[PDB]
RNA sequence: AGAACUGGUACGGACAAGGGGAAUCUGACUGUCUAAUUAAAACAUAGCAUUGCGAUGGUCAGAAAGUGAUGUUGACGCAAU
RNA sequence: CUUGUGACGGCCCGUGAAAAUCCACAGGAAGGAAUAGUUUUCAUGCCAGGUCGUACUGAUAACCGCAGCAGGUCUCCAAGG
RNA sequence: GAUGGGGAAGCUCCGUUUCAAAGGCCUGAUUUUAUGCAGGCCACCAUCGAAAGGGAAUCCGGUUAAGAUUCCGGAACCUGGAUAUGGAUUCUUCACGGUAACGUAACUGAAUGUGGAGACGUCGGCGCGAGCCCUGGGAGGAGUUAUCUUUUCUUCUUAACA
């Protein structure tokens, strides 16, 4: 059975973001007329958020805890699928292929992105896709 | 008479090592707490020629376990090993070619290469290309191993000591006759000024024993005894026989 | 030593508070086989480059002289 | 043996030869079976596994190298991977 | 047929004083000398020549601006881009690899 | 054509250093200048880079081997026996 | 590459440019030396053979040394014939 | 023709320097904005760049051979037939 | 080839990291004030040794009785140092685009580590470049011309740097 689905979390081997991780949000297996070729929608980070210890007091975790987050249209051929999953909802609608093309949308919705992305690590939620992957 | 060729080497004038193009000394990793209570991991990264030498080199990258840096060594290539493998050493390795297991840990009937003497003393023992060691046996208490060394003779050496799993790579290089002053004076250009070699016999007499005479003739008994002083040592010293070896040596 | 395209950028470069002086070349050119027009160069001596303007049309060549400011030294040649 | 099995799916059923080849149909979740050469590269091997896994796939793993399997096929060339789209008439799918 | 000489004051024809004769707005052949020729940077890993990156002598480096020494991705000007994939790959794996093994273990201890 | 009868790759050396010294360094430089099977990419791409280095033009991997051939007899045996005591040690 | 025609049979027209063969002694060969009387059949050489040595060692140096060469070396090595 | 350079191929029991120096990456210590900052690997602008050699011959006359000696003395460029 | 050391009656000898307690580097703090305390860091451990090895950066035209890549005129570049403006970037604080190889005017980054360049044999052939040689047309000048010769010779060039 296909697992490239709409919640899986996969790792961008080639590009500008090498490495990092992003969640699968807009499958197209059979390519599209601008790519002929199967590709995602995913939305990743591009700034993982730094460490945290009990030192750092009130608005030093505020500094550390920033995420910059990124969407792109990725070829298959260029991700890892993994067996981690993220699902995604607030920001599922926001990206779209018409998302793209303009670069005002694009970062309107990079900014849900941003926020869906640090609402979820305030808390303990999926720390192993915030954790950076080292290489 | 003339101090003779032999004597003269002692200076060190013209006739020390040309150590230009070598990598380094080829030495194992040093003896320290990793080794000799666990086993350590490497990567091999080049396998190099060395000038001078037939063999050819490891060099393999190690991780320091104290501060973050990345010690890197030199090892003498065994036949086997390639780029990118995994070499582990240390006292609870795993017997495969290229490790580098403490003679103590390893059963009889092995073959080792690059053996220390003593422990830490970074391997002395076969060193050269196409050559190896047997382990015959151990001695459990007051720790101790007995080895056959390339020479043929059998020697005690402590349980402790090193020595690297497999044959040193190179071998056969002797068999490929020189035919040429030429090929000789290339291979003798990067180890020492020793060729080509007069004989004795064709010198005059203030310049050898030998020298001297109406006729090339050694004159005297070749055979020179170990009693003897610097400048008579000319020919076969110590020579307990002599002549064509017809049959077995007896060893 | 390098050329200037734009006129809006030669004339706020003729204002640049260091330049002192420039000059005008006049070289006659052929287009092609049976045409010959006059060739108008503006170079500007700037501190640490030159900067060279090459106008083809003799009228903009005519404004161009025309709106040079007052206090730059032009040299004809 | 096992190659008159493969050779029957090769007269019979449908395959592919060739990493990205078997990596796109598993991607797709067509493959039914994969077939690795005994000295493919490891890390080459290792992601294999990881797909297969992810994509619910049987793993086998040829004993012989890249010439051994692609005769085994019936190529003239050297493949480290195959995968089986459809057995057509074999028996693979069933045993091992 | 004009004969050129050496601009300096070193006769020997070595590395340092190669020349390129050269014809001059005066008309006349004059030797000039080229500074020696700039190899391309390699990749740690693969050892190949690795592309995007300007190619000058060593102290050259310090006049160009960043864009040119560098690429946009993680290990920029250092690693063939095809080196940075199969290392990213083989930290994934051999990073899940470490999580089966681990629960392997202690699977097999609790079962004894 | 065939252009010689028995020398082979020794023709350079012309008719001197005596006829069996060229017969065995004939058949060493035979060896010598092979072409041999890579391990890892299992292609005839294997060549002598110097005395006992062997590397693969594909591939990029290069194996410690013998001065004149991939692997000598004696190398084999010590492997053969180095197997044998590991499956003997560990069970 | 070929064919006619032509000249006091000339024509690689000056320059440039191997004499050859039948044998014997001796050294296998390329190479090196008695600058300023001897270039050889002398020396070296590859090959062959012998000897010593497992490093607290062999060979050699220094007056001595907390000293050295072989040795960034380890018998497929080093050293002596 | 000379020379530079690229991809190659042949050869080795020969695989054919080191250091100064410059850069990149990994790393995330530290510092950072909104009524205002951060930035001098982007552009433009300002100042300085010390000390010693610098002529000529380089050879049948400038060097050594007692000398204005047919000797010796490292190297670059090289037209036409 | 000094030093620590060790020999030698001694002139001196060995040895160059050796049985050594072998140091400077940045940030700041204090603004009696100059710089000690606040820190942290780091472990080679003198020096000499190439006018042909490595090496930051310049070319053209003209000028003298004799100097020039050095002088004059013009046009650049490098290093070191101060700095101001413009540009860039930020309310998602430390940029974006391309599937990708990667692109741009920029587009923080200490300790520490890794890598690259410096940095490299010889020969044979092939491709490419530059200069030279050959040659056509044309625009000038000169020579031969009893006879022939759209003829013989000669000038038509473009540096560093962007
Ligand atoms: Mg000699
Ligand atoms: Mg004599
Ligand atoms: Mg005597
Ligand atoms: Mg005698
Ligand atoms: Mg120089
Ligand atoms: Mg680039
Ligand atoms: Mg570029
Ligand atoms: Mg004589
Ligand atoms: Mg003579
Ligand atoms: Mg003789
Ligand atoms: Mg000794
Ligand atoms: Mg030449
Ligand atoms: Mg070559
Ligand atoms: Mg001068
Ligand atoms: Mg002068
Ligand atoms: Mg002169
Ligand atoms: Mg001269
Ligand atoms: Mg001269
Ligand atoms: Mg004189
Ligand atoms: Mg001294
Ligand atoms: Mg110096
Ligand atoms: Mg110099
Ligand atoms: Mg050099
Ligand atoms: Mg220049
Ligand atoms: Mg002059
Ligand atoms: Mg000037
Ligand atoms: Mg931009
Ligand atoms: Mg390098
Ligand atoms: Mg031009
Ligand atoms: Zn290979």
């Amino acid at each position: 059975a296909k697992f490239l689905k709409a919640g899986k979390v996969a790792v961008v081997v080639r590009g500008r973001y090498a490495g990092k991780k992003v969640v699968i949000v807009k499958p197209h297996d059979e390519g599209s007329k601008s790519h002929p070729f199967g590709h995602a929608l995913v939305a990743g980070i591009e700034r993982y958020p730094l460490k945290v210890t009990k030192k750092h007091g009130a608005k030093k975790v505020a500094k550390r805890t920033k995420i910059k987050p990124f969407i792109k249209v990725v070829n298959y051929n260029h991700l890892l699928p993994t067996r981690y999953t993220l699902d995604v909802e607030a920001f599922k609608s926001v990206v779209s292929t018409e998302t793209f093309e303009q670069p005002s949308q694009r970062e309107e919705a990079k900014k849900v992105v941003k926020k869906a992305f640090e609402e979820r690590h305030q808390a303990g939620k999926n720390q192993w896709f915030f954790s950076k992957l080292r290489f | 008479g003339r101090v003779i060729r032999n004597q003269r080497k002692g200076a060190g004038s013209i006739f020390t090592s040309h150590t230009r193009l070598r990598q380094g000394a080829a030495k194992l990793r040093t003896l320290d707490y990793a080794e000799r209570h666990g086993y350590i991991r490497g990567i091999v990264k080049q396998i190099v020629h060395d000038s001078g030498r037939g063999a050819p080199l490891a060099k393999v990258v190690f991780r320091d376990p104290y501060k973050y840096r990345l010690r890197e060594e030199i090892f003498i290539a065994n036949e086997g090993v390639h780029t990118g493998q995994f070499i582990y050493a240390g006292k609870k390795a795993s017997l495969n070619v290229g490790n580098v297991l403490p003679l103590g840990s390893v059963p009889e009937g092995t073959i080792v290469s690059n053996v220390e003497e003593k422990p830490g003393d970074r391997g002395a023992l076969a060193r050269a290309s196409g050559n190896y060691v047997i382990i015959i046996g151990h001695n459990p208490d007051e720790n101790k191993t007995r080895v056959r060394l390339p020479s043929g003779a059998k020697k005690v050496i402590s349980s402790d000591a090193r020595g690297v799993i497999g044959v040193i790579a190179g071998g056969g290089r002797v068999d490929k006759p020189l035919l040429k002053a030429g090929r000789a004076f290339h291979k003798y250009r990067l180890k020492r000024n020793s060729w080509p070699k007069t004989r004795g016999v064709a010198m005059n007499p203030v310049d050898h024993p030998h020298g001297g005479g109406n006729h090339q003739h050694i004159g005297k008994a070749s055979t020179i005894s170990r009693g003897a002083v610097s400048g008579q040592k000319a020919g076969l010293i110590a020579a307990r026989r002599t002549g064509l070896l017809r049959g077995s040596q007896k060893t | 030593a390098r050329e200037i395209t734009d006129i809006k950028q030669f004339l706020e470069l003729t204002r640049r508070a260091d330049v002192k002086t420039a000059t005008v070349k006049i070289n006659k050119k052929l287009n092609k086989a049976g045409k010959p027009f006059r060739q108008t160069k503006f170079k500007v001596r700037g501190s640490s480059s030159l900067y060279t303007l090459v106008i083809n049309d003799a009228g903009k060549a005519k404004k161009l002289i025309q709106s040079l400011p007052p206090t730059l030294k032009v040299n004809r040649l | 043996s096992i190659n008159q099995k493969l050779a029957l799916v090769i007269k019979s059923g449908k395959y592919t030869l060739g990493y990205k080849s078997t990596v796109k149909s598993l991607r797709q979740g067509k493959s039914k079976l994969i077939i690795i050469a005994a000295n493919t590269p490891v890390l080459r091997k290792s992601e294999l596994e990881y797909y297969a896994m992810l994509s619910k796939t049987k793993v086998y793993y040829f004993q012989g190298g890249n010439n051994e399997l692609g005769t085994a096929v019936g190529k003239l060339f050297r493949v480290g991977v195959v995968s089986i789209l459809e057995a057509g008439d074999s028996d693979i799918l069933t045993t091992l | 047929a004009q004969r050129v000489t050496f601009r300096r004051r070193n006769p020997y024809n070595t590395r340092s004083n190669k020349i390129k004769v050269v014809k001059t707005p005066g008309g006349i052949l004059r030797a000039q000398h080229v500074k020696k020729l700039a190899t391309r940077p390699k990749c740690g890993d693969c050892g190949s020549a690795l592309q995007g990156i300007s190619t000058l002598r060593p102290r050259q480096y310090a006049t160009v601006s960043k864009t040119h020494k560098t690429v946009s991705r993680a290990y920029g000007g250092s690693r063939c881009a095809n080196c940075v994939k199969e290392r990213i790959i083989r930290a994934f794996l051999i990073e899940e690899q470490k999580i089966v093994k681990k629960v392997v273990k202690e699977q097999t201890e609790a079962a004894k | 054509a065939k252009r010689t009868k028995k020398v082979g790759i020794t023709g350079k050396y012309g008719v001197r250093y005596g006829s069996s010294l060229r017969r065995q360094v004939k058949k060493l430089e035979i060896q010598q200048h092979a072409r041999y099977d890579c391990s890892f990419c299992g292609k005839k791409t294997v060549k002598r880079g110097a005395a006992g280095i062997w590397t693969c033009s594909c591939c990029k991997k290069t194996v410690a081997g013998g001065a004149y051939t991939v692997s000598t007899a004696a190398a084999a045996t010590v492997r053969s026996t180095i197997r044998r005591l590991r499956e003997m040690v560990e069970a």
